């Protein structure tokens, strides 16, 4: 997955 | 009925869909452009997070986005009915006539459709880098850059693409009366192998991946690793810089982490960029990662059950145009992008509630983690980076944000  | 047809019937149902899905779509957009118009002043709550100055170069950057991803929606609306109406896809199937022959007859076919598809959105794609991101000055991109780049790209899907597709559809006509079961096994194979392949050998030809140095960031992450029990081969810093001011992180494996420039860099502290790992180790430690991989064999084995059901309907192919002949390829695009667009909408609103929900519990396993102070500091300056706006109307973040607004994770994170 990731942050933003 | 001595009122109404049958095949007609179908494939207006489908059209009809398509547009309330999209007017659905196009009223929640409306709904959050009146928020970025509405709200002018800075809220007391976000008072501390972001500044007028700030907000203000947010508010037109969402603005001029809102505005541009109506017409470039509306565009792909229009054409979408437009070809269908007029009968475009069973017209270009006879051009690229004239079981060996089906799939030949569908490869170029594919080669065709995929050649329009990427011409006609090239124009908007354009706009989007050199009028959007280049007025708000996010773009880094030339226009040398940005063609390479578009041909690169197509060259690598097409070699992909065929190999994949004449298999897959080679394996439906070849086995049976279970070809299902075989053809869904494929794309499980296929998945994992290009899950593998992407990082190592397909994306670095896009963007230059360098390991990270050595230093203050790389010795902590390294202690933060072994501190989890993460198995670091390496740490990488995307050459992200080359194309936008726009900042992020990811991570991959079978393990080795991926981290932008610009977030690195102006960007965030090594404090902040360690709290933001913490938050990416999250997603691995409380299996997120495997949890989607479980939903996406799970739906693919469902669409190729009720494909397998569907496919010997010869109803579904006379309502979109095709009379003479019921071929594959055509009936894994009617019933997997037409009948099945109901389902994948849904499925697509459930996943989105789900990636929200998975975000908070990676935020937790970094308030966990004790760098919750840190990752607070990160999220706010990341949003900064990103012009990110802190306000968003309910029933549009509900509906299309798979993150959930920033001020929700601040105060989780608080808490
Ligand atoms: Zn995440």
């Amino acid at each position: 997955c990731s942050i933003m | 009925l001595w009122e109404m047809p049958a095949e007609k019937r179908i494939f207006g149902a489908v059209l009809l869909f398509s547009w309330t899905v999209y007017l659905w779509e196009t009223f929640l957009a409306q709904r959050q452009r009146r928020i970025y118009k509405t709200t002018t002043h800075v809220p007391p709550e976000l008072g501390q997070i972001m500044d007028s100055e700030t907000f203000e170069k947010s508010r037109l950057y969402q603005l001029d986005k809102s505005t541009f991803s109506f017409w470039s929606g509306l565009y792909s609306e229009t054409e979408g009915t437009l070809i269908l109406l007029f009968g475009g896809i069973p017209y270009l199937w006879r051009l690229s006539g004239r079981p060996e022959y089906e799939i030949t007859q569908s490869l170029v076919f594919l080669l065709l459709a995929t050649l329009f598809s990427a011409l006609a959105g090239l124009p908007w794609s354009l706009y989007n880098t050199f009028v959007i991101e280049e007025k708000h000055g996010f773009n880094q991109q030339t226009l040398g850059f940005f063609m390479k780049d578009a041909i690169k790209k197509f060259v690598v899907t097409q070699c992909i693409l065929l190999p994949v597709s004449s298999l897959l559809l080679y394996i439906i006509k070849i086995g049976g009366d279970y070809f299902f079961i075989y053809a869904w096994l494929f794309t499980l194979v296929v998945s994992l192998v290009l899950v593998t392949i992407y990082a190592d050998y397909i994306a670095p030809l896009f963007d230059k991946f360098t390991p990270l140095p050595e230093g203050k960031l790389k010795e902590e992450i390294e202690v933060m690793a072994k501190s989890i029990d993460f198995p670091l081969t390496k740490v990488y810093v995307v050459e992200g810089s080359k194309r936008s001011s726009h900042s992020n992180a990811y991570f991959y494996g079978f393990k080795r982490i991926v981290l932008f420039d610009t977030l690195l860099e102006q960007g965030c502290k090594n404090e902040e960029v360690l709290a933001v790992l913490g938050h990416a180790l999250g997603h691995w430690k409380l299996g997120h990662t495997v949890k989607n991989i479980i939903i996406s064999q799970m739906n693919s084995f469902l669409c190729f059950f009720l494909f397998a059901v569907l496919i010997g309907r010869k109803e579904l192919f006379a309502a979109f145009g095709f009379y003479d002949s019921q071929p594959t390829l055509i009936g894994l695009l009617i019933i997997f992008q037409f009948i099945f667009s109901p389902y994948n909408e849904v499925l697509s609103f459930c996943l989105t509630v789900l990636s929200r929900r998975f975000e908070f519990q990676a935020d937790a396993f970094a308030k966990k983690l004790g760098k919750a102070k840190d990752l607070y500091s990160a999220l706010i300056k990341l949003n900064k980076d990103n012009l990110g706006f802190p306000v968003s109307d309910w029933l549009f973040s509900m509906w299309h944000y798979s993150h959930p607004p920033l001020l929700e994770r601040l105060q989780a994170l608080k808490t």
